């Protein structure tokens, strides 16, 4: 198990999981709020 | 060692670099096993068709056996007190215990004599032997104290077994071929040791 | 030692020191004492509620018949103002009941008349005022207080049988037990209902339902109505 | 040598039989590490009396119902009740949300410091919130009645009962969702037919569940 | 000792103490004490209930020929005195006075010696020598020998308990008594067996009672 966390403690995964987290916002972002051009 | 009369081409025996389920014990396990159960099938296959030859069963029973209904398509009976599935469920959990607990022994010897099983436990240390137990249930009667009607025992249940999986195969290779009852099968065989045959049928 | 069970074995902290017991707490709910004597203290007051409650209703029932004493919180008429009625019973409870409950949670402090510093009652125990709270002693505590106990658990099973009965049948005790007389057979809870897989039934309340007082129609729903069998 | 979840196999390690429940069952050994086990047992305990007093409100409103006493079904109930009073959903949300909040906050940061929330910071009360275990906050207010102060034996046996009643309470709600997503209906109404017919009133009848 | 067949071998515990054994725990449930005790207190129990349910119909059988024990629990099905009672009250005192000597009973096995005496006519008290075996009072004749005694009851009490057994799926299949049956395999041996009234039980499903109906039941699916 411990194993496990450190595992996914290891870098690649990390940026992985958090540019899906970054672009699921972003996305979701735009399919609620659709055409943003200003403020 | 029962039913051995060098009956091994390839050499499935070998005992070096084994593993897996390839390995002397759990074989001859499964050997065992499978041939019990061709001894039940046949027993359950030929029993209907010629209890009603006899007309002690209704007719509304002694259908032929496939047409049970455990492959519709090939037809089923109706009058079941329940639905198949319905059957089907309880039959699968009731199952799922007893092999569980089956290869609980052959992966850990006596080891369900243990855990509270509701006084059944004596009757589940069986032997340091699968296929084998005894015990007060898995064995009855003390029939064969001596080693040699034992072993001749051993011998004769392996013969019987094997040669009802040979029987099962003969029962679904006819039943595929011509679609009618084994017992039909015989029946015509006798009318026609000639003109009852598998050349026939062609 | 006289057991609520015979042949049976007494919990830990139930020895028959205080009466009423008989080695009765199948929880086992009597460990702490402190809750203990918040209990023993309790189960005296509900006792000796129930116990007036009971006799109240029977000899008004009995003197005043036709009267739903049931439904004497409804029918009754006084020339007094209700509010000032109802605010004179909580004033003098709230003193009342301040007096006991301090000197509960501390004890032998408010033994006196605070007016007439003269009158200022002996030692006791609480729960057991007595002096001028009981000037009168006829006999031994050692029975009075048995005795005391006893008819108070009864007198709660009676009172509360008491409701019961009226919300099955809207009859006074009395009227219920002399319809209990008429027919032995047919006057049971099992005459009147029963439950099976097949169906079930039970009886109807004669409590009607929200009653109409002098304006605040006040909602009277049933004690569990559902499950009465 | 205490009975197994599965009989046969030997118990994992961080897996003993010191907490109530304990069968030897984490096949995932989710509890390999001390602090996220402890955590798990808070967790498993708050859950099942959440699913104790979900049981009990839906047998109770369902009970009212099918008798007639105009108790609404229970997937209905908050609309309809919503809808019979003035109330504004909004304002009920927030107000248990203030609550709720402020309650399960003392309790995390307890987890937190395990003794910080009893210190009479709060209005004058002390050791009324100071939680005799974890998971297990037992003092004057969480145990006016002192079950845990007295019988420490029969109080473990307590535990026992609460985790067990606890588990059947979480997979009791289940079914009963299980029931309404199937049926459409109340689950004493399920209830009522398998009673009326168990040979053909059942999720093999409904042929959703299994799909043949 | 004769056993419970030619040549097999007993377990450890079945020594014939107990009358009635053979050495026949096929299952080896008499492996605890304890439940060994309250399983052959069931099983007196169960045998002495069937030796007088066996009793009863046959007596009634034989006096009065057509009350079909099997529907006699009718209340339409009484006698001249009570006909038409109420079961309600009819429950009611059964249950309570039942359930009074069953806890009598039970603390009994719970406690061998506890309460012994009559609790308010202390003057009266049975010496119980064995769980189970109260005797005095209920021993008005004092016949206790006792093993003998206790030999032929729980054996008697078996094949009775088997009787009665017999003679429900008898009637639910012939939905007549046993003394009908018997005149039947007499008056045909071949015919009248359950080789013809096989698959088919006579359960009348579900008759209504004064109140309700009860669902009805049979051994198999027949119907
Ligand atoms: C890709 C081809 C391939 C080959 C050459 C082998 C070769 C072998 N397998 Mg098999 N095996 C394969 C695929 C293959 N396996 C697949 C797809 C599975 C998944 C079901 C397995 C699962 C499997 C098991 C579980 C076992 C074997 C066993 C064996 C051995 C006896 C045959 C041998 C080393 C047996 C073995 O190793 O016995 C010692 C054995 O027990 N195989
Ligand atoms: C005619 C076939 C046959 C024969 C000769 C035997 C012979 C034997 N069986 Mg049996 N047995 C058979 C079929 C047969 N069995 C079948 C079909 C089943 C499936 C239910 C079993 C299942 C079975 C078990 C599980 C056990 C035996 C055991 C035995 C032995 C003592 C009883 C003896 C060698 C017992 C044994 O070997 O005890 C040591 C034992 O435990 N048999
Ligand atoms: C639990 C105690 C209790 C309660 C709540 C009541 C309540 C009531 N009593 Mg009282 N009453 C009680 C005990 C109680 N009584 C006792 C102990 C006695 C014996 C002296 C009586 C004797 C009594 C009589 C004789 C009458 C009341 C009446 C009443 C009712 C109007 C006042 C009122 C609902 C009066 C009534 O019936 O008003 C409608 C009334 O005439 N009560
Ligand atoms: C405390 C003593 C006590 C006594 C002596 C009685 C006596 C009686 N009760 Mg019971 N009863 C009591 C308490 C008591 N009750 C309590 C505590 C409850 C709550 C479960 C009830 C609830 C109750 C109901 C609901 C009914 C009775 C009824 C009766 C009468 C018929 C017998 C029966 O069905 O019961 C009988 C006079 C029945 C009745 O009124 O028959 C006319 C009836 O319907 N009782
Ligand atoms: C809230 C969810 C939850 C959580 C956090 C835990 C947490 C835990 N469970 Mg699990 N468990 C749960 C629900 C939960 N369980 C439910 C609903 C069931 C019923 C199927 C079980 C049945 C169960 C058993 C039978 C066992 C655990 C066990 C455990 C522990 C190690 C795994 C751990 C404290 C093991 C343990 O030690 O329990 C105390 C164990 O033996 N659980
Ligand atoms: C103020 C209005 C009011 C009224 C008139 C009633 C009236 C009633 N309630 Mg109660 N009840 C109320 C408020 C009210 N309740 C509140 C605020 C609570 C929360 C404690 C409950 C909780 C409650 C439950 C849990 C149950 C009742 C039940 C019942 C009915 C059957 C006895 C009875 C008519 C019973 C019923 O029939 O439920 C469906 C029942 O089981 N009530
Ligand atoms: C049948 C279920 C059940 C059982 C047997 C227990 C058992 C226990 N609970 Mg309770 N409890 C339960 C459900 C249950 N609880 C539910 C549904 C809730 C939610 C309201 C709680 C919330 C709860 C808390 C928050 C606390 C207890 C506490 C206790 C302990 C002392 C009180 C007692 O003995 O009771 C004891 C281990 C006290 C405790 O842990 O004392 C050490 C305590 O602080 N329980
Ligand atoms: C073993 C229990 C038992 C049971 C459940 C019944 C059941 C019944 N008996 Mg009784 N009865 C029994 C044994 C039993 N009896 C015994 C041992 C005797 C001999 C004393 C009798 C003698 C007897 C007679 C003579 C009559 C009943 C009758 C009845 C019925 C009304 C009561 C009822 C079906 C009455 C009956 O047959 O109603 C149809 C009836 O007249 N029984
Ligand atoms: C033919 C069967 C039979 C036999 C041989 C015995 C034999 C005995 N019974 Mg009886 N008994 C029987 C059936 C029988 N009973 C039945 C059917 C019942 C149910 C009413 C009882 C209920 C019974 C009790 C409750 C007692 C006896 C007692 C006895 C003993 C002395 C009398 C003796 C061992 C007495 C005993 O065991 O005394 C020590 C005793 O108290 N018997």
């Amino acid at each position: 198990m411990k194993d496990f966390t450190t595992y996914l403690s290891t870098a690649p995964v990390i940026a992985t999981i958090w540019f899906t987290f970054t672009a699921g916002l972003l996305i979701e972002i735009n399919r609620y709020f659709p055409d943003p051009l200003v403020f | 060692l029962p039913g051995d009369f060098g009956f091994d081409p390839l050499g499935l025996l070998d005992p070096v670099n084994s593993g897996g389920f390839i390995e002397p014990k759990w074989l001859q396990y499964s050997e065992v096993i499978h041939a019990r159960w061709a001894m039940l099938g046949a027993a359950g296959c030929i029993a209907p068709e010629v209890l009603g030859a006899a007309g002690l069963i209704p007719d509304a029973t002694n259908i032929k056996w496939f047409e049970s209904g455990v492959i519709p398509p090939a037809g089923s009976y109706n009058g079941y007190w329940a639905d198949p599935y319905t059957i089907f469920f309880v039959e699968i959990v009731a199952m799922q215990f007893a092999e569980l607990r089956r290869l609980q022994d052959f992966r850990y010897p006596g080891s369900m004599g243990q855990q509270y099983f509701l006084g059944l436990e004596a009757i589940f240390k069986g032997s340091g032997d699968a296929a084998y137990p005894g015990g007060p249930f898995f064995n009855l009667f003390n029939l064969g104290k001596t080693e040699a009607a034992m072993k001749e025992l051993k011998l004769k249940e392996i013969k019987n077994g094997r040669l009802a999986m040979l029987a099962m195969l003969g029962y679904g290779a006819q039943a595929v071929m011509t679609g009618k009852g084994p017992f039909q099968n015989l029946v015509e065989h006798l009318a026609d040791p000639v003109n009852n045959n598998i050349l026939t049928n062609f | 030692r006289p057991l609520w069970l015979p042949g049976s074995t007494p919990p830990a902290h139930l020895k028959g020191d205080l009466p009423g017991d008989f080695g009765f707490d199948p929880l086992g709910l009597g460990a702490n004492a402190e809750s203990l004597k918040w209990f023993k203290e309790s189960e005296l007051v509900h006792s000796r509620w129930a116990m007036a409650a009971v006799a109240g209703i029977l000899v008004q029932e009995i003197v005043r018949p036709d009267v739903f004493w049931y439904n004497a919180g409804k029918e009754v008429e006084s020339p007094l103002g209700p509010l000032g009625l109802l605010a004179v019973e909580f004033f003098l409870m709230h003193w009342v009941e301040v007096r006991r409950w301090q000197d509960l949670r501390k004890p032998g402090s408010v033994d006196q008349d605070p007016i007439f510093s003269q009158y200022k009652l002996p030692p006791h125990e609480v729960g057991y005022p007595g002096g001028v709270f009981a000037p009168f002693i006829p006999g031994d505590l050692a029975e009075l207080k048995v005795k005391e106990i006893k008819n108070g658990r009864l007198a709660m099973l009676a009172f509360v049988g008491f409701v019961m009965a009226a919300q099955v049948t809207g009859k006074g005790p009395i009227a219920a037990l002399q319809e209990h007389l008429a027919d032995p057979w047919g006057t049971t809870i099992f005459s009147k209902a029963a439950v099976v897989p097949g169906q079930a039934v039970a009886p109807p309340c004669k409590i009607p339902a929200s009653v109409s007082y002098k304006g605040i129609e006040i909602p009277t729903p049933c004690f569990l109505q559902g499950l009465w069998p | 040598v205490r009975p197994v979840w599965f009989p046969g196999n030997p118990p994992p390690a961080h897996l003993d039989g010191s907490l109530a429940g304990d069968y030897g069952f984490d096949p995932l050994f989710l509890g390999q590490e001390p602090q996220t086990l402890k955590w798990y047992v808070q967790a498993e305990l708050v859950h099942g009396r959440f699913a104790m007093l979900g049981a009990a409100g839906i047998i109770l409103t369902s009970i009212g119902a099918k008798v007639g006493l105009g108790f609404p079904e229970w997937y209905d109930a908050g609309k309809v009740v919503v809808e019979k009073n003035n109330i504004d959903f909004p304002t009920l949300m927030v107000i248990q949300f203030y609550l709720m909040g402020w309650a399960e906050t003392k309790r995390w940061y307890d987890f937190k410091n395990p003794g910080s929330q009893a210190d009479g910071s709060f209005l004058g009360f002390t050791e009324e919130f100071k939680g005799l275990e974890n998971g297990y906050p037992g003092g004057r207010f969480f145990d006016p009645m002192g079950l845990s102060r007295g019988d420490a034996a029969k109080y473990q046996e307590y535990k026992q009962k609460e985790v067990k009643n606890g588990r059947l309470a979480m997979i009791a709600c289940l079914g009963f969702a299980a029931q309404y997503a199937a049926t459409g209906k109340g689950p004493l109404d399920n209830l009522a037919d398998h009673l009326a017919d168990p040979n053909h009133v059942n999720f093999a009848t409904n042929g959703v569940s299994i799909p043949i | 000792r004769k056993l419970w067949a030619p040549g097999v071998v007993a377990p450890e515990y079945l020594k014939g103490d107990l009358a009635g054994d053979y050495g026949w725990d096929p299952l080896g449930l008499g492996a605890d004490p304890t439940a060994l005790k309250w399983y052959r207190q069931s099983e007196l129990q169960h045998a002495r209930w069937a030796m007088l349910g066996v009793a009863g119909v046959l007596v009634q059988e034989i006096v009065k020929p057509d009350v079909y024990f099997y529907e006699a629990g009718l209340p339409q099905n009484l006698p001249e005195p009570f006909t038409n009672i109420n079961m309600g009250g009819l429950l009611a005192w059964e249950f309570i006075l039942m359930h009074w000597v069953e806890v009598r009973r039970w603390q009994d096995y719970k406690n061998f010696g506890s309460v012994n005496e009559d609790p308010i006519f202390k003057g009266n008290k049975v010496p119980n020598p064995e769980m189970g075996y109260p005797g005095g009072i209920f021993d008005p004749f004092g016949f206790s020998n006792l093993k003998e005694l206790q030999t032929k009851e729980i054996k008697n009490g078996r094949l009775a308990m088997i009787a009665y057994m017999a003679f429900i799926l008898q009637a639910q299949a012939t939905g007549k008594g046993p003394l009908a049956a018997l005149s039947a395999h007499l008056s045909n041996p071949f015919g009248n067996n359950i080789l013809k009234n096989i698959g088919t039980c006579t359960v009348p499903h579900s008759v209504d009672v004064q109140g309700l109906t009860i669902p009805l039941t049979c051994l198999w699916p027949g119907s």
